[PDB]
């Protein structure tokens, strides 16, 4: 077939990086470690600080659109009592 | 440094290495999900095959 | 040993997987069928029957 | 070579699931893609097998899925697995929609990738519209009535639109039989398009959760990913499972089990949950033909997003102000949602034309403000002048 | 999107402002050190996204001393993302050390590509 | 380069039909694959449109096919293009598979090629099969009644094969409402083959009248063999119109305008056209269950063609003996078809058993003989000993 | 399919027989010439199928001067197909000149892997 066109990602030994020099890598069998030595040091410390130093980002917008709701919600009950009647036909205009 | 020097493991490394009892128990896991993963999807053909047959009022005209 | 007496031979590591999943739904269904019903003895239209006979 | 690389077809297995090269980096929020072919493959399997025994006469719509409830051997199964598949569906697309524009990843060059998407979720959301209609219960034959009439209100075509789309005066028989030849036909279009997603995605790959790139450290799909893929697999099933056998009628409306009554208007119209945000955005512009330009509007609007992000960056990783109005975006959707699940009533109505402003202005105000300012505060936070 | 050109005309008529440096420089100060790529051990210029052809002019002239380090910290990076951890705190990116090694090679190739624009679709007079 | 090369999308559509060699010596009988795409497309798209006004129930579904002809607005013309498209179908198929024969397509490296294609006229039949019990005509009952009643003669399943098929006693109303889903699904099934089989054929090109390589001369697809498709696209649009508006009822059955009885069985059971020579081979064994495994053999024996020709020369055009003996096997097929319409009667039973004897010793007994004499005669008519 | 040593053995059985090359080989002429690849200019080693491994070791070993002619037939043929015509008369292939020029080459390769093959699935005894 034809070639193709030009793209940003090769194939295996050519995946198209800079050219690497100077760094050493190591490992060791999974047959040769330990069996399952995670539940504890990560349900320490390490699966608290992963979403409390994001906790902010989350729940100021939280706090503000569950404020707006709830809001909105106690006026509508309001509205439609009995102590409510009069500002309902002043809305409604 | 020199690349000879292998950085530190130990805090990964099992204290006996004994290699017929990692695999044993690996091949173990392995082996039971293969095992409740044919029996799940061999019920799961059947249920699908078997709403084919004749329905209760086709069977109540017998 | 153990190993190469139940997962080496993957002429039957398909087969015993394949076999030994066929004697687990019998047995499967037969225990939580006697669970069921246990929990809910009294209920039953066969509880009923037995005292509707009358 | 080995055999899984020369034959013709086992080449395209190999170079898509088995020899891929993927960033080591990617956490489970790139699970999302393998679920959704997982839930096309649940809704086309379930769908024939029901079809078996499903009649789209107007006058033996409703009693054939009652029929298929109670007489045909574990038909319940089949259609409470349909039912809550389609709204499993619907969630994790959000889910994957989402991930795309936390981490940027509509940018150049998958600006193809993402265009595509757009196009899947247009026909994903008419496919599970013709769907309901087949029910015709109460819900289905007034949710049909008041979403076919708003194309009367186009100029000079808009009232020989809608009779050619009833076939008739209203909707009646020959509108049921022909919402339901066309249901069988589109999740047939969508797995063409899902191809040629496919086809995009395997010239660039995928992208990582830092943003940069990922070319210099790669790991091969098979054994590493295939077993992170069966992770979510099984959650997702036992939650499905949960549903379809525990609570089967949670996500459903009470008045889609009484019998399509055209004498006979319901106190309430509400769609499913998942058309929500867009009926309140219909809801909030009184002229009739401005409503149903904003609420297509409202799909179109994600295509601008390669041109109004105006960052040096990929990706909300290192930027605090983006964090904070995209998350401000994603609950404002939500109250998009339950606006449209109430009466048109003080103070709901002013709510939903506000919420209904800050949704289009993300798109085209919010985003290029902001990443215009972070671009600014990275330079004189290290430059030296 | 935005050019490096438009970025540093906004800058530095910030940083000659002796009004303007005393409110957006500690404000500026503040978002860098909640990004947090620092504590992955990168600097900023290893963030900028790279396909593309002034980027892909900018990364082949860049000296190789450099470029072998630049290397270096991205795979540092990718690794420590995988196990969800932070570097040990001796092993951040300290202040003085961020500094901006890859800009003049940026702005050399966009002026480079903003004059022969200019002389493609030009104009003449008698 | 240029944008049809460049685009991902468009050098799949250049690869294919713009800038694809060709051979320069192809002649008219290679035109016939491109008419089986456009016929394909017309059993779809009239497909869809009739089954907009389809019901599927047996007390409904005679009355529906009649509500087509006479109701809806141009409906004779929609039913007329579908019935009698389905015998141009078949028609432009049997002249394509001759076409494979004749040439020795079948002949390595295109043994995959016609791998595929064996699956595809296969699901073909099936396909046709299905849409004759949906119009439930008197043929459409006691046809479907025949062939159901083969599989009950198979050992130890055969009796819960059948009633798993009906979904009950006999052929009823729990049969054609399955019948019509599947014909829905299969034609899907066709077009994906179609896309493996234009895979395939990418890969070594096509062959050429001479039997010889060329990759000598090839001159490109676009403006040569484009306007050599346009003269047999027109030629047989108009002979299909001539046969739609001028001669509707030419190519059927008119036991197929009585409804379906179950309690009065017709004079004479006769299949359409295109499948009467597989029906006289069935006919010619006296046991049951031999009878319908030499049915589907005769299909499945076409696979043995790549083993079974002995020639170091591809193709017919330089051997004199079988050029004969090919157009034996070609008279034959029209005999079998003209036994599989007449009564069982004498001497149409030995002349059957004799024509089903001729068509399996042409693939496993005459090719290999034939072809083997030819090598020796090309020989020794040259060398000097 | 069938090898060419097989249609040897079988040919050469017959050329040395008196009775059975007085009844074959004359039908062999009229084969041939009823069969027709002369008049559009071909030998019969032309017309062989060549997309096999056999085939294509003996046309590398070919002589140049032989190849070049090789391929100005095939193309000749070509082009006198597509205009459903024949040669000239005087253009024709004359018999003495319908000689195998390519048979030596493709008994030589498949002694080679006929060989190849008995080496490699092999018994020994002491
Ligand atoms: C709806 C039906 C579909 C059902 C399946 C869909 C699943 C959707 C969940 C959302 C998602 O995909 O992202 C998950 C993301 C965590 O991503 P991460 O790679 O950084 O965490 C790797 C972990 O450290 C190691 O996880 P590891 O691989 O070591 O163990 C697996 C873990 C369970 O993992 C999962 O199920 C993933 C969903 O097993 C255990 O917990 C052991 C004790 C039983 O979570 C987050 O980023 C924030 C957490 C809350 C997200 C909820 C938001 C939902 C709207
Ligand atoms: C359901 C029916 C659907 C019908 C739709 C159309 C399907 C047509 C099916 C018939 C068919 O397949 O025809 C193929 C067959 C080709 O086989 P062949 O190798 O012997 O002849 C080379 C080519 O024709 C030369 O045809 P020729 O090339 O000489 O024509 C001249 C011109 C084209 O003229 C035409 O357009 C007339 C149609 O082309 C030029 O050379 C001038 C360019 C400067 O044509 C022949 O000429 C052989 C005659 C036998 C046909 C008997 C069919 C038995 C079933
Ligand atoms: C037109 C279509 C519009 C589509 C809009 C879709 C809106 C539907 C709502 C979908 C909610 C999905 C939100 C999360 C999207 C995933 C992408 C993401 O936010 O990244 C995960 C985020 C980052 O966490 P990290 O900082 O640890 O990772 C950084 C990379 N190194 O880690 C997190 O912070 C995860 C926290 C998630 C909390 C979100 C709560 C959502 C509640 C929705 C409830 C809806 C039902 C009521
Ligand atoms: C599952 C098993 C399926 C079996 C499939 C078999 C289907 C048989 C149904 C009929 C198919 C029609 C056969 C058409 C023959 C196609 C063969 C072909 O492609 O061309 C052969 C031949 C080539 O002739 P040349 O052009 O090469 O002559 C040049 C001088 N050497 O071209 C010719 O000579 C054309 C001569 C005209 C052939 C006349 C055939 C008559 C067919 C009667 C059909 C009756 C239908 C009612
Ligand atoms: C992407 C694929 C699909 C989606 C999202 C989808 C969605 C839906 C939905 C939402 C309903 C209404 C269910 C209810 O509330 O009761 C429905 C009904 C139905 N669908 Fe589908 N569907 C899909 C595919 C199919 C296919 C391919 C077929 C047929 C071949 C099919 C056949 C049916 C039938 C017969 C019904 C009526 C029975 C019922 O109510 O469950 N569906 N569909
Ligand atoms: C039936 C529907 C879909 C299927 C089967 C599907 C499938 C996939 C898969 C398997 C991936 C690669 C793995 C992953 O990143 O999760 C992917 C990536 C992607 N999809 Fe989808 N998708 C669907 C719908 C959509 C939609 C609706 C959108 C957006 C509007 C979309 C946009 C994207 C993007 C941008 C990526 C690239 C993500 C990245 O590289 O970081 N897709 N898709
Ligand atoms: C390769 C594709 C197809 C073939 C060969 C085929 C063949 C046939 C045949 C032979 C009949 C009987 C016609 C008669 O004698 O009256 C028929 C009927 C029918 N088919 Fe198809 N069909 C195809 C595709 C489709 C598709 C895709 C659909 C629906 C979406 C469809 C819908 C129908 C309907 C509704 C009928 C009954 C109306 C009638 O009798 O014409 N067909 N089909
Ligand atoms: C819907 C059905 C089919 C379609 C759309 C189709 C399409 C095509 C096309 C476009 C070609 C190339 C042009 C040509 O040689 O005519 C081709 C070639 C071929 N087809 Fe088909 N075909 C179909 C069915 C079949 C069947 C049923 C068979 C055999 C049992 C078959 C076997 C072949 C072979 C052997 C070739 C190669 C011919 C050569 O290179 O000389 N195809 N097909
Ligand atoms: C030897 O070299 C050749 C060669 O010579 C030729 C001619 C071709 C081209 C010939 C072909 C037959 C290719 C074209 C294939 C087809 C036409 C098959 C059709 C494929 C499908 C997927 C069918 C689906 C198509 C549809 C239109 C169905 C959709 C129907 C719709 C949308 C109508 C319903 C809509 C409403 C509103 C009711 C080659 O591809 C080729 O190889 C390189
Ligand atoms: C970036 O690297 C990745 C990657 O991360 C991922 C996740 C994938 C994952 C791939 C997928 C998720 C595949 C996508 C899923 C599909 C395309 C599904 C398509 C749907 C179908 C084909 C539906 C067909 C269903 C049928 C035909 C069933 C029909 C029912 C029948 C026949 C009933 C039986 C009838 C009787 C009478 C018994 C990649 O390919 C990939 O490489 C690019
Ligand atoms: C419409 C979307 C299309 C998407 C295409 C996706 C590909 C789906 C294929 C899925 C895997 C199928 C495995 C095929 C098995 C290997 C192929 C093979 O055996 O080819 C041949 C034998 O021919 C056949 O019998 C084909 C079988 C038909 C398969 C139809 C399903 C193997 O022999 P060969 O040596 O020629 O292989 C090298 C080919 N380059
Ligand atoms: C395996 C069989 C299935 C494959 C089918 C292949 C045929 C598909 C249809 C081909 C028709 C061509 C469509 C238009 C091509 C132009 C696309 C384009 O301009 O690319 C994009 C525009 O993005 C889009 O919006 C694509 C919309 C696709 C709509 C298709 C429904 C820009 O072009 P780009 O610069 O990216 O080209 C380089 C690609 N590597
Ligand atoms: C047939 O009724 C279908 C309904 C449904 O929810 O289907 C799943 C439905 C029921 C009651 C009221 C409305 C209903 O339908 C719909 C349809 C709908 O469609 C769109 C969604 C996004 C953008 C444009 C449209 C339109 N039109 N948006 C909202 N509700
Ligand atoms: C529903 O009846 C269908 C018929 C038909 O012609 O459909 C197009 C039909 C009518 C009368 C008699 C038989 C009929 O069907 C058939 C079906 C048939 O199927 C096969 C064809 C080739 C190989 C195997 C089979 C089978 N089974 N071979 C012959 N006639």
């Amino acid at each position: 077939g034809p070639p193709s066109g030009k793209t940003y990602m090769g194939w295996w030994g050519h995946m198209g990086g800079p050219k690497q020099k100077g760094i050493t890598s190591y490992a060791v069998s999974p047959y040769a470690q330990k069996p399952l030595q995670g539940i504890f040091h990560n349900a320490v410390f390490n699966s608290f600080r992963r979403f409390k130093s994001q906790f902010l980002y989350v729940l100021i917008p939280a706090g503000i659109y569950w404020y707006w709701w709830k809001n909105g919600n106690e006026y509508n009950e309001f509205l439609y009592s009995k102590a409510g009647r009069e500002e309902l036909e002043r809305v409604n205009v | 440094k020199s690349t000879y020097r292998t950085p530190n493991f130990d805090d990964v490394l099992k204290e006996n290495n004994d290699a017929d009892k990692g695999r044993s128990y690996a091949y173990f896991m392995v082996g039971a999900m293969g095992l409740l993963s044919s029996a799940g999807a061999k019920s799961t053909v059947e249920t699908f095959i078997s709403s084919m047959t004749a329905t209760a009022d086709v069977l109540a005209m017998a | 040993s153990l190993y190469k007496t139940f997962f080496k031979r993957n002429a039957v590591f398909v087969g015993t997987i394949f076999a030994g999943a066929f004697v687990f739904q019998t047995v499967f269904d037969t225990a939580i069928t006697s669970w069921y019903e246990n929990h809910n003895k009294g209920k039953l239209w066969k509880d009923v029957k037995a005292r509707i006979a009358a | 070579m080995a055999f899984r690389k020369s034959n013709v077809y086992l080449s395209l297995v190999n170079s898509y699931i088995i020899d891929s090269p993927q960033p080591s980096s990617i956490n489970y929020w790139w699970n999302m893609g393998s679920l959704l072919g997982l839930c096309l493959v649940i809704q086309i399997v379930t769908g024939i097998f029901m079809a078996m025994h499903y009649s789209s006469n107007i006058e033996l719509a409703f009693s054939s899925v009652e029929h298929i409830m109670r007489d045909v051997h574990n038909g319940y199964i089949l259609r409470y697995l349909h039912a809550n598949g389609a709204s499993f569906f619907f969630m994790v697309m959000f889910m994957h929609m989402a991930k795309g524009l936390y981490y940027g990843s509509y940018r150049s060059p998958r600006v193809t990738l993402w265009n595509v998407g757009v196009i899947i979720f247009i026909l994903t959301i008419a496919t599970a519209f013709l769907g309901y209609c087949c029910v015709y219960g109460q819900m289905s034959h007034w949710g049909a009535t008041v979403i076919t009439n708003l194309f009367s209100a186009i100029p000079f075509v808009g009232n020989d639109i809608v009779s050619w789309l009833w076939g008739g005066f209203s909707v009646s028989n020959p509108t049921i039989q022909r919402f339901f030849a066309l249901h069988y036909l589109v999740p047939f279009i969508i797995a063409a398009m899902v191809i040629m997603h496919l086809m995009a995605l395997h010239i660039h790959g995928s992208s990582n959760p830092l943003g940069i790139t990922g070319n210099l450290d790669r790991i091969p799909m098979h054994s590493y990913f295939i077993f992170k893929d069966l992770v979510t697999v099984f959650l997702f099933m036992l939650i499905l499972a949960l549903f379809v056998f525990y609570s089967p009628n949670t996500l459903g409306h009470p008045d889609n089990y009484i019998p399509g009554n055209p004498l006979v208007t319901p106190a309430s119209i509400v769609p499913e949950w998942y058309l929500l945000p867009f009926y309140a955005i219909l809801r909030s512009i009184p002229d009739k033909l401005l409503g149903v330009i904003t609420m297509f509007a409202a799909i179109l609007v994600l295509l601008v997003l390669p041109f109004t992000d105006r960052s040096v960056v990929r990706g909300n990783t290192f930027k605090v102000l983006s964090k904070f109005f995209f998350f401000i975006f994603v609950f404002n959707f939500v109250l998009l949602g339950q606006i449209g699940a109430c009466h048109v009533e003080v103070p709901y109505v002013l709510m939903g034309q506000i919420a209904t402003f800050i949704y289009f202005a993300y798109f085209l105000i919010i985003v290029p403000v902001i990443s215009t300012i972070e671009n600014v505060l990275f330079y004189i936070g290290r430059v030296n002048k | 999107p935005q050019s490096f050109t438009s970025i540093a005309r906004i800058g530095d008529y910030i940083l000659k402002s002796p009004v303007l440096s005393k409110l957006c420089v500690p404000v500026a100060n503040q978002f860098i050190n909640l990004a947090g790529y620092k504590k992955l051990g990168l600097k900023f210029d290893d963030l900028i996204a790279e396909e593309n052809p002034i980027m892909q002019t900018a990364l082949r002239r860049l000296p190789e001393d450099e470029s072998y380090a630049r290397a270096y910290r991205i795979i540092r990076a990718h690794q420590t993302e995988l196990t969800h951890h932070l570097l040990p705190r001796n092993e951040w990116i300290k202040a003085q050390e961020d500094v901006p090694y890859l800009l003049p090679y940026i702005l050399e190739a966009e002026a480079a590509a903003k004059e022969k624009d200019e002389l493609d679709n030009i104009e003449v007079s008698k």
